[PDB]
């Protein structure tokens, strides 16, 4: 009838994707299950026309190419945009209506018996585009679009046909197809989740495990958490990059002759690092994040003392906080203090080991270049990003920087200031959360501003000053022997106690140090001029 | 049977000099598939890739190696089409053309499977046809046709998995997005200027039959040659050699002042001798290496060690250069000379900045900049930076920065934007 | 004719030894001339054996560039017509753009196919082609600048890239342009392998000024 | 401030006349060798 009486889903190779399918079956085909007396007892209409869409590569071809045998349906026409059209005058208007016949003679034959009869355009917005362009020429492009639009709305009662029509970009479409009557659902694919990851790693890698072609080293669960915004055509081609690298070890090309060693063709088996050598060519084109803040943080940690500790603990809570209560659905946090103590690392790390599904970090590096207004869209892009998720964290790096502080006139943005004053106020949403973490070395200024009142609270970053956790940092760098970090801090004792330099500079000042003198005369001569 | 490339073969005698680590990547990305048991690659349930670009700046070799892979691997004639040819002026012919490649291919793997032989099409300058669909190019859509017409035939609904494209452009940024997915040009491939073995290399390559047909003087010295062409590229030795032999050969005939001194004898012991070389590089210049000169003019005036602070202040320098050499969790080092004017600092930079002998250096000062706006300063500052990150090593000199900012005690007045540009930077 | 041994610089040479400087009746550029007939026409008068044992490919390209009105296109159209080659195929600055969406680059495309006919039936002994770009600076601009709105501008200079040096081979054409601003024109056509010999023709000397006034009365 | 293109198309114009002027040759072309055929046979 309209299903196969044989037919499960299971075996098919679309994965990942369900619920899309389950949303295309209750609306499309639902109302052609049941005899056709019900549905003129309810008194609802069939519907006609279909629109798939998403980013480029994520499998539309595929369900367009196996539903024709998947669901016991006559063998759909496919035609690609750009054959429509012909030299002759007259000749794709006709080759317009040259589809429909067969469909029409099967109504006026068989009335309501008439069987499905699908056919799906791909590429649609190829010929459909705008039909008011304008252009003052040959007006076969517009004429196609009346020709279709005329055959699909003034049907004259064909009630038995479903066109499908597939686009990587909607907004190209001609608006005049968008309409109740003609493609009246619209679905959009996008990419997948980590679960749907692991179902199109599994199908990919059926033919390979069945044959004990793969090793049982692999682990799947491990990959699929590894590749982040990998959609299917980039898990395919992962694949067959990981099986390039097991594949060059027998035949070694360019080099020598063709040695083939005829044994190991038997014993041909891929294995982890080929994967991660594969990961390592591969790369996805969506990225946003996940990246910048991890090497933000590149220099890691060394808990030289307890601050460390009390204020990470403290970001504990508020991100536990954020989490559980759901009358709090905002939360600023301002992060200041003196100039190189390190303050960066420390909102990145506190980020990275909350786990939320959402993070990113603004910073002035990647505004860099940018004109004013384009600056002012990027961050409301970014801001109204944001508010999708229903959990997030946003950090924001060097404020005064943003806002291009120069004390001499003073001279400033403005615009800026006053953007980013209505925004870190700016309730998210219905039920949806958000944890800002701003950074900054001027407090002053920014008390000038008079702009402290939409924080909810400071925290504070002394820097370092005792020669204990100079020996800490020290140890940790491994910059000596023991003997070395034992009488380099004796000397520094009675050569200046008082001490304040901060993070930053002490890392510098080891490193120059090793490079050229380790003994005392370079590092503690720097440290000391430094404090 | 018909195993395409050839049994025994060698990189060695493809004839390129340099790029020896990306025909490793090439020949291991796409050619390590179709030289093995049908069964086995079957078993693998895998597809052969079906695309290559190849890009970089004008020059460096990239329609060589096109050439070569076309016509040493044992395949089809490949099918040539220049960058613009595919359009025509009745409506539905430019689409028809682009599907007119196709043809043969798929004829041939209806029929004889998965025993066909590789066809070959090569595009020549993709990004003239196949920009970004979505502007307005011509006020016809033509190209947006064409474009969808390559997309719809690559992959589309029908497997054709025989066929292999190859492309080559100078900017990659405006090939439209949907061609560049897996699937579709997979590997991609920067090829860029040589290092000095590739130079090397390539002075190799070049003279070679000079050199057994016993007509090339034995005072050149190839690696001093190697030596002393610093930042020119594989398209301009070539012009060297030529030159050179121009040189070389105008002795004889002597062109223009009287003919009929031509005769067997002074032609039978021609000889490119050094001296010729030395005088070629006179005539041809390089294109990028064009800073280095303004380096070198601006110690003109020369160098002369009227006290000992100056040998101080070069040692540290040297040590510094020598620091950020042999470091590598240092990979970022900022330096200043300030002192009255006057006092000579420029030069002393420069002078230090010579003698490193880094791959890459370069200079920003007033003079660049001079004429141009706003807008077109900053990008220029930007396009310098970004450039920079490229070669393993890099120097980069900043004049009187006083200058670049405008600055004038008077309002006080400047500019601020350049100079949030140089502190973010 | 067919020379068992001692053969001829050429059976029909282009410059023809009974030749000086003093014929052209171009007066004060003198080192300019030098350079020109060195680089260029050197390598089509020896032996084709030595030639071929060196494996140096003649050179395709001249650019004459400088101030309006100093004598450009009177050197252009002398070396034109006082060789033994074909007729040239002049073409004036915009004379290239045609109507319809695909006829301006078939006229580029026009320009080479007696060339590259005759190159593939004979081969080396192909007689010279010459072909003559006046103004070049009208069509042929940076790609990717303001200016032509129309996708003309990139596809022209385009087609030109393509078919001077491509994956298909062909020796024996000269091409010559002449211009006012060498500062617009499209930076990949000034690399080794297109143009690659230019000058700069500058304001006459005192002496050269003698010339020219002998040269004219 | 801008700048226009143009196309051409055949129409049936030689969607017919030009195939007429391959099968209209021929046929007519046929009766002229029936002609040749019996004038030959008249001849003898
Ligand atoms: N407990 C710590 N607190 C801060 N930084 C730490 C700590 N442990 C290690 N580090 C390291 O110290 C460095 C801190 O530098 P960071 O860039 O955060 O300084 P900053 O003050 O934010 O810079 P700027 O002065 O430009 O604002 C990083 O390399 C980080 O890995
Ligand atoms: N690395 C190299 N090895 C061998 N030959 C080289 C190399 N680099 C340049 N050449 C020679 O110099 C010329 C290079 O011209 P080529 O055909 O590469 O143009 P191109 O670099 O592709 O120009 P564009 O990329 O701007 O179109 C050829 O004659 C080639 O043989
Ligand atoms: N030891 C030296 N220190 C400085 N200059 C030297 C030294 N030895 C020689 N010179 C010469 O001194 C001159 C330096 O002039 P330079 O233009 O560098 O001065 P400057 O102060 O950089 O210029 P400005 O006044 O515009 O800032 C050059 O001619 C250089 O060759
Ligand atoms: N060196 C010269 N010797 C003799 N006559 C000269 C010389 N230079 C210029 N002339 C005279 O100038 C006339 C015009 O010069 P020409 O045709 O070169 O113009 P042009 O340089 O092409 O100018 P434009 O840049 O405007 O195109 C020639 O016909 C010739 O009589
Ligand atoms: N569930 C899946 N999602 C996405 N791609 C898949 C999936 N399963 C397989 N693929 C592979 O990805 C490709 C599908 O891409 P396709 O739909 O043609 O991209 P486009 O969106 O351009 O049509 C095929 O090569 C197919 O083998």
């Amino acid at each position: 009838a309209v299903i196969r009486p044989d037919f499960k889903f299971e075996d098919l190779g679309v994965g990942g994707l369900d619920k899309e399918f389950t949303k295309i079956f209750r609306r499309a085909f639902a109302s052609r299950i049941f005899p056709p007396s019900v549905i003129e007892k309810l008194g609802i209409s069939h519907v006609k026309g279909l629109l798939l869409y998403g980013p480029p590569g994520t499998g539309k071809t595929l369900i367009a190419r196996k539903i024709g045998t998947m669901l016991n349906a006559k063998e759909p026409k496919i035609v690609n945009g750009p054959e429509i059209l012909s030299k002759y005058v007259g000749s794709s208007e006709e080759n317009i209506r040259n589809l429909f016949k067969d469909a029409e003679a099967e109504y006026r034959a068989k009335g309501e018996e008439s069987s499905l009869h699908i056919i799906i355009f791909d590429e649609l917005d190829s010929v459909f585009k705008q039909r008011g362009s304008r252009g003052d020429g040959t007006g076969v492009g517009d004429n196609v679009v009346n020709q279709l639009l005329a055959k699909m709305d003034g049907v004259d009662q064909l009630n038995n046909i479903l066109v499908i029509g597939m686009t990587n970009r909607k907004d190209l479409i001609d608006s005049a197809l968008l309409r109740p009557g003609r493609f009246e659902v619209q679905v959009e694919i996008h990419l997948p989740d980590e679960k749907g990851r692991l179902q199109i790693f599994d199908i990919q890698t059926k033919k390979m495990r069945e044959n004990n072609m793969m090793s049982d080293d692999v682990n799947l669960a491990e990959l699929a958490a590894l590749t982040k915004n990998f959609s299917g055509a980039e898990i395919e081609g992962l694949v067959k990059s990981a099986s390039s690298f097991a594949i060059n070890k027998t035949v070694n090309i360019g080099k020598g002759a063709t040695k083939l060693n005829t044994k190991d063709i038997a014993k041909l088996k891929v294995t982890r690092e080929d994967f991660l050598n594969a990961l390592n060519d591969v790369t996805p084109a969506f990225g946003i994040s996940e990246e910048d803040l991890k090497t933000c943080v590149e220099g890691g940690m060394m808990l030289y003392s307890e601050r460390v500790n009390s204020i990470l603990k403290n970001g504990a809570r508020y991100v536990r906080q954020v989490r559980e209560s759901d009358k709090s659905r905002l939360v600023s946090l301002l992060i200041h203090g003196p100039a190189g103590s390190g303050k960066t690392a420390l909102a990145a790390e506190i980020a990275l080991k909350s786990g939320f599904p959402f993070i990113r970090l603004i910073s002035p590096n990647e505004l860099s270049g940018m004109s004013e207004s384009a600056k002012i869209a990027y961050i409301d892009n970014t801001f109204r990003d944001a508010y999708k998720s229903p959990l997030n964290i946003l950090v924001i790096d060097s404020l005064e920087t943003l806002v291009d502080w120069v004390p001499i006139g003073p001279r400033f943005s403005n615009n800026i200031l006053q953007m980013l004053k209505v925004a870190l106020k700016r309730k998210p949403p219905q039920d949806r959360r958000l944890l800002i973490m701003t950074t900054t070395s001027a407090y002053s200024v920014l008390q000038q501003m008079d702009i402290l009142s939409c924080f909810d609270n400071e925290i504070a970053v002394p820097n370092m000053t005792n020669l204990d956790e100079l020996n800490n940092v020290m140890i940790e760098s491994n910059f000596l022997d023991d003997a070395g970090r034992v009488k380099v801090i004796n000397e520094l004792s009675r050569s200046c106690p008082n001490f304040n330099v901060g993070i930053k500079k002490t890392l510098t000042n080891i490193e120059t140090a090793r490079h050229d003198e380790d003994p005392v005369n370079e590092l503690v001569e720097l440290m000391t001029q430094s404090a | 049977s018909n195993a395409v490339i050839r049994p025994d073969f060698k990189f060695e005698d493809l004839g390129v000099g340099g790029l020896d680590k990306e025909f490793t990547k090439i020949f291991r990305r796409a050619f390590a598939s179709r030289i093995f048991p049908p069964s086995v690659i079957e078993k693998l349930g895998i597809s052969h890739v079906k695309g290559l670009l190849l890009y970089g700046p004008p020059g460096t070799g990239k329609t060589l190696i096109a050439r070569k892979i076309g016509t040493m691997l044992n395949a089809k004639e490949p099918k040539i089409v220049n960058g613009p040819e595919i359009l025509s002026k009745y409506v539905g012919s430019s689409e028809e053309n682009i599907r007119n490649l196709f043809k043969d291919a798929e004829a041939e793997y209806r029929a004889k499977g998965e025993e066909s032989s590789l066809h070959i099409i090569i595009f020549d300058e993709l990004d003239s046809v196949f920009k970004q669909r979505g502007s307005r190019g011509d006020g016809t859509g033509v190209g947006d046709n064409v474009v969808n017409q390559l997309l719809a035939k690559m992959d589309g609904v029908d497997q054709l998995n025989n066929i292999l494209v190859i492309g080559m452009t100078n900017r990659k940024d405006l090939i439209d997005s949907a061609l560049l997915r897996p699937g579709r040009f997979e590997v991609q491939v920067e090829i860029h200027l040589p290092d000095e073995k590739g130079r090397l290399q390539i002075f190799d390559i070049q003279t070679k039959k000079m050199r057994e047909n016993n007509m090339m003087s034995d005072d050149v010295n190839l690696a001093e040659l190697a030596a002393l062409t610093k930042n020119f590229s594989g398209a301009e030795i070539e012009g060297l050699v030529k030159s050179a032999s121009s040189f070389a050969i105008n002795k004889t005939v002597n062109i223009g002042k009287g003919a009929t001194k031509l005769n067997t004898k002074d032609i039978a012991k021609l000889k490119v001798t050094r001296e010729d070389f030395l005088n070629a590089l006179n005539d041809v210049t390089p294109a990028f290496g064009i800073s280095e000169e303004d380096l070198k003019t601006c110690v003109e005036g020369g160098m002369m060690l009227y006290s000992e602070r100056v040998n101080s202040i070069l040692k540290n320098g040297a040590r510094y250069v020598r620091q950020v050499r042999e470091s590598d969790k240092s990979r970022l080092v900022s330096l200043l000379i300030h002192g009255p004017a006057g006092s000579g600092k420029t030069a002393l930079a420069a002078e230090i900045a010579l003698k490193s002998g880094f791959p890459f250096i370069r200079l920003i000062s007033p003079n660049e900049l001079s004429g141009m706006s706003e807008s077109a300063k900053i990008a220029y500052i930007d396009n310098t930076f970004r450039d920079a990150y490229k070669s393993p090593l890099n120097i980069l000199v900043i004049d009187s920065l006083e200058t670049l900012v405008d600055w004038v005690p008077i309002g006080p007045r400047f500019s601020n934007n350049i100079l949030q540009m140089l502190k973010v930077a | 004719l067919k020379s068992s041994n001692s053969l001829r610089p050429r059976s029909n040479a282009v410059i023809r030894p009974d030749f000086k400087f003093e014929d052209l009746g171009v007066g004060g550029l003198d080192k300019e001339f030098t350079k020109i007939f060195r680089r260029a026409f050197a390598s089509r008068i020896f032996p084709p054996s030595v030639i071929e044992k060196l494996g140096i490919s003649h050179v395709k390209g001249l650019l004459l560039y400088g101030p309006p009105g100093t004598g450009k296109t009177l050197i252009a159209r002398k070396i034109g017509t006082m060789l033994n080659a074909k007729e040239p195929k002049i073409v004036n600055g915009p004379e290239i753009l045609s109507k319809y969406v695909g006829s301006s680059e078939e006229n580029i495309r026009n320009l080479f196919k007696d060339a590259e006919a005759e190159y593939r039936a004979k081969g080396e002994e192909s007689s010279l082609h010459i072909i003559i770009f006046d103004e070049l600076d009208s069509v042929f601009k940076q790609r990717g600048s303001r200016g032509d709105g129309t996708g003309v501008g990139d596809n022209v200079v385009n087609q030109l890239l393509a078919k001077m040096d491509g994956v298909d081979q062909l020796n024996n054409i000269l091409v010559i342009g002449m211009t006012n601003r060498k500062d617009l024109i499209d930076s990949a056509l000034l690399r080794p392998g297109r143009f690659e010999v230019q000058v700069e023709i500058h304001l006459p000397d005192e002496k050269g000024r003698l010339q020219i006034f002998d040269i004219q009365t | 401030g801008q700048q226009i293109f143009s196309q051409a198309l055949l129409n049936a114009n030689r969607r017919g006349e030009a195939k007429t002027a391959l099968a209209e040759v021929q046929a007519r072309h046929q009766e002229l060798l029936k002609l040749e055929k019996s004038m030959a046979e008249l001849t003898q």
